[PDB]
RNA sequence: CGACUCUUAGCGGUGGAUCACUCGGCUCGUGCGUCGAUGAAGAACGCAGCUAGCUGCGAGAAUUAAUGUGAAUUGCAGGUUGAUCAUCGACACUUCGAACGCACUUGCGGCCCCGGGUUCCUCCCGGGGCUACGCCUGUCUGAGCGUCGCU
RNA sequence: CCGGGGGAGAGGGUGUAAAUCUCGCGCCGGGCCGUACCCAUAUCCGCAGCAGGUCUCCAAGGUGAACAGCCUCUGGCAUGUU
RNA sequence: GUGCAGAUCUUGGUGGUAGUAGCAAAUAUUCAAACGAGAACUUUGAAGGCCGAAGUGGAGAAGGGUUCCAUGUGAACAGCAGUUGAACAUGGGUCAGUCGGUCCUGAGAGAUGGGCGAGCGCCGUUCCGAAGGGACGGGCGAUGGCCUCCGUUGCCCUCAGC
RNA sequence: UCCGUAGCGGUCCUGACGUGCGAAUCGGUCGUCCGACCUGGGUAUAGGGGCGAAAGACUAAUCGAACCAUCUAGUAGCUGG
RNA sequence: CUAAAUACCGGCACGAGACCGAUAGUCAACAAGUACCGUAAGGGAAAGUUGAAAAGAACUUUGAAGAGAGAGUUCAAGAGG
RNA sequence: CGCGACCUCAGAUCAGACGUGGCGACCCGCUGAAUUUAAGCAUAUUAGUCAGCGGAGGAAAAGAAACUAACCAGGAUUCCCUCAGUAACGGCGAGUGAACAGGGAAGAGCCCAGCGCCGAAUCCCCGCCCCGCGGCGGGGCGCGGGAAAUGUGGCGUACGGAA
């Protein structure tokens, strides 16, 4: 009754995808997210998963704007002047 | 929305419109039906906007 | 169900999207390993999640 | 024609939106006629209208951002678009000035005291 | 003699060992040592003539401008006053996210200014700018059978 | 959402009457999201087209106490991985 | 990081068993024709049967996510086969003021004030709170139009429970 | 309250099956079927904790202390190489 | 209040090696934190090599086709995606 | 009753600023075990270590003696060698365990409050004029506004200092 019988039952969901980490860990019913946490400002994230901390670190994602400043460091972060035009 | 695309079509196509039933297909595309005033025909319009 | 929402229906959308084959021409190019999608996905076999 | 950004810096805006709202209608053309499937020269020429498309607006905008610098340029208070954007720990710095300022009592001991400079016979 | 079985060799299959390669790792060392409310990290969704993934990019969407370079890109088509690459200092940068009008259904607003509507008469529609918390200095409006002074 | 009790008020000086109307018509508008199909001895969960599990609506004729069992009509199916 | 036969060693590959166990729950199929290279299994007609209104019928909720529909294919899958399929490949398909969501509150969840806490934070939901940004009538002020008469916002008097 | 259907449950055959339809099913036979009844959805209680008409039962096929990661390559006078 | 000498398995850009050579070396030489699994926290692979150059086998013939037989390319198909 | 100060406390989509979150190898402040060893085990050991929490920087922290010493004395902090597996702690069992002196790498010193003297001699903000203007500054005006005597600035700080 336990196993095969009783697996027939599983027809309402506890976690939904989540709006900050886009995980499918957001409990319903305890409006929190598993992954991230998302109510909580912090973003949840442990010393003992070294592994979870890998990822999602700053170099998985796409760094839209970190290899931009990367890029401008080089330069002394100039800005409002042009090249010498022809 | 519905006031937009009709404002829209009312722009491009100089003509003016019934209604506008929109539906959002599983490609994800939003497809819009606009009906027209019954004195302009909706054929002739296609013709001169290149669908035929 | 039939009871969608929108983000759900919008998600469905971009995993129906993926979901075809490889043109044909992908594979005349020169620096290419690709021999045919492995990423794909049937209804019947793989859940999805959600 | 091909649609140069060198020739557009000296027109007016209004004849930029002009051009602007003609090669709008010239995707919405393209567009009809790849959906109803056309020539290839013709599918070929919407990768040519969408980027004249981004150079006209390319130079309304430029043109426009130059404006607004020119106007704020003498003024206390700018807007943060128009305020330089280094890095958020580099804009919270002191200045020049702030950095360059000592105390009376400093200028005085670098006055009375300055570093000399001398050698040592072997 | 024949079938079946055993051994060895030739050839052929099954299998991918060995060897030779290596735009990958591991380790050591050097220089620099730079994120974010001017909206980070992360996520979502889109963008190619034919495009699923990876990569790149953001409705200007496998990129715009400028500079250097100098005749290509290419799987197939199409079309030197500068094709393509590289640099990148100008411009732009959808949605969620510290995430900011209230909530997170993608829902309900409020104030102000514009354009149709109207002809300031409120409706209606579209667009733009504001509307989070804490805290510093100053301003304005206030409270007190708090301490007083004067009519 | 409505009815009642109260009566602060408003309206006109005898009329091209006024304030007012929950009466009859006339004008304009209603934005956003979901909507296909399966819903079960094959579209869900049990590693699968698994004799298991999974919430409901409709409910003909005869026999009969009967939504029992058996036969039949509308509808459906091909004997349940040969 | 130097020699393997073993560690119910690790990974990968292959045998005997073995063309064997098996393809046996829910009564049942038969004849003719068509398409085709090919028919026990596809389609059509004629039978004989079953489910027998608490159905093997007709519609929904949850869940699934294109499985729905049309055409083509028979490589792989559908434990025989297939001309067939929920398989593959091309194309299509979900239209609302009235049907639901959206609004309300339920059990309950959960900020602020406050309290606790080394701290992320936690407790607590009216409890140690100056918690109302509103309205009618009047006075004052300005605006815009038959500046007639309403409307607009600025200040004050007044009133207000939750 | 009794017989008894749907529903809920699971006595006996210690039947079938037992590299099964099935990591608990099937057949006949059975208990109950107006009430301490059955059931969907929402919500509350979380691990030395919950919850228990009490079997150490249940707490995602895991229960006399669930599951995941880390401390951890824990130690072994013992077994095998 | 205060530089220097000191620390640096993260980041950017580099150089080197008595290291490993696709069951090794990072989990990852490849569309790798990807496919896939679990409600979840998390777990987590396998997978390099035609040739110098696609010159990647035109055409004939059997078969419905997969498949063959000739012919042809190449130094070599005893290198046939 | 009213008016005007000051104090204390509110409300603003008031004018101008700042904080939040991420990464976290190295650093700072807490919190903090049990495996293990003691051939058992309880003090100890593991270990102020793993896990947990907060906060930064290109380094951080520390730092110019309420010091070391007992000498013919040295003289901020940080790091290396040595002191030293030493003094010492420890069911004095298992085990744990520094510092001074010495040799080097580097070397840099300083400022307030108080006590006093100077007419608050000091600081911030808004309006205008010209310049700089892409790390918002300079002088000139304003019978402009505030902060500050419940104390700003100059001299001056233990090496003495002031007149
Ligand atoms: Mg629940
Ligand atoms: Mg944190
Ligand atoms: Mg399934
Ligand atoms: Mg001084
Ligand atoms: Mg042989
Ligand atoms: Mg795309
Ligand atoms: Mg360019
Ligand atoms: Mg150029
Ligand atoms: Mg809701
Ligand atoms: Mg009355
Ligand atoms: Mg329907
Ligand atoms: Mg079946
Ligand atoms: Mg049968
Ligand atoms: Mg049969
Ligand atoms: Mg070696
Ligand atoms: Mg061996
Ligand atoms: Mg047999
Ligand atoms: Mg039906
Ligand atoms: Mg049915
Ligand atoms: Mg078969
Ligand atoms: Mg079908
Ligand atoms: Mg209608
Ligand atoms: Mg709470
Ligand atoms: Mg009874
Ligand atoms: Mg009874
Ligand atoms: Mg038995
Ligand atoms: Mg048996
Ligand atoms: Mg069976
Ligand atoms: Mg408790
Ligand atoms: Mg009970
Ligand atoms: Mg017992
Ligand atoms: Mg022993
Ligand atoms: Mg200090
Ligand atoms: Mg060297
Ligand atoms: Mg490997
Ligand atoms: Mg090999
Ligand atoms: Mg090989
Ligand atoms: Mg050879
Ligand atoms: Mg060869
Ligand atoms: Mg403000
Ligand atoms: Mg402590
Ligand atoms: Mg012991
Ligand atoms: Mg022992
Ligand atoms: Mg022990
Ligand atoms: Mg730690
Ligand atoms: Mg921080
Ligand atoms: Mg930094
Ligand atoms: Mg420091
Ligand atoms: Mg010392
Ligand atoms: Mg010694
Ligand atoms: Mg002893
Ligand atoms: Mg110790
Ligand atoms: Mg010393
Ligand atoms: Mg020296
Ligand atoms: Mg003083
Ligand atoms: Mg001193
Ligand atoms: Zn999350």
């Amino acid at each position: 009754t336990k196993g095969t019988s009783s697996f027939g039952k599983r027809r309402n969901k506890t976690h939904t995808l989540c709006r900050r980490c886009g995980s499918k860990a957001y409990h319903l019913q305890k409006s929190t997210c598993g992954k991230c946490g998302y109510p909580a400002k912090r973003k949840r994230k442990y010393n003992w998963s070294a592994k979870a901390k890998r990822r999602n670190t700053t170099g998985t994602g796409r760094m839209r704007h970190l290899k931009i400043v990367y890029r401008r460091f080089r330069h002394g972060f100039r800005e409002g002047t042009t090249p010498k035009p022809k | 929305n519905k006031h937009q695309i009709k404002q829209a079509v009312k722009k491009l196509y100089d003509i003016d419109v019934a209604k506008v039933n929109t539906l959002i297909r599983p490609d994800g595309e939003k497809k819009a039906y606009v009906r027209l005033a019954p004195d302009y025909d909706a054929l002739d319009v296609a013709n001169k906007i290149g669908i035929i | 169900s039939s009871h969608k929402t929108f983000r759900i229906k919008r998600f469905l959308a971009k995993k129906q999207k993926q979901n075809r084959p490889i043109p044909q021409w992908i594979w005349m190019k020169t620096g290419n390993k690709i021999r045919y999608n492995s990423k794909r996905r049937h209804w019947r076999r793989t859940k999805l999640g959600l | 024609a091909k649609i140069k950004a060198r020739d557009l810096r000296g027109k007016k805006k209004e004849e930029l939106l002009k051009q602007l709202d003609d090669l709008k209608v010239e995707l919405s053309q393209l567009r009809v006629a790849k959906v109803t499937g056309g020539a290839a020269s013709k599918l070929s020429k919407i990768r040519v209208v969408r980027k004249s498309i981004a150079r006209v607006l390319t130079v309304i905008n430029q043109t426009q951002k130059e404006n607004l610098r020119k106007f704020y340029k003498g003024k206390k208070y700018k807007p943060l678009d128009l305020r330089p954007k280094k890095t958020r720990a580099m804009r919270r710095r002191l200045n020049k000035h702030e950095e360059s300022l000592k105390t009376k009592k400093q200028q005085r001991k670098e006055r009375l005291y300055p570093l000399r400079k001398y050698a040592v016979k072997a």
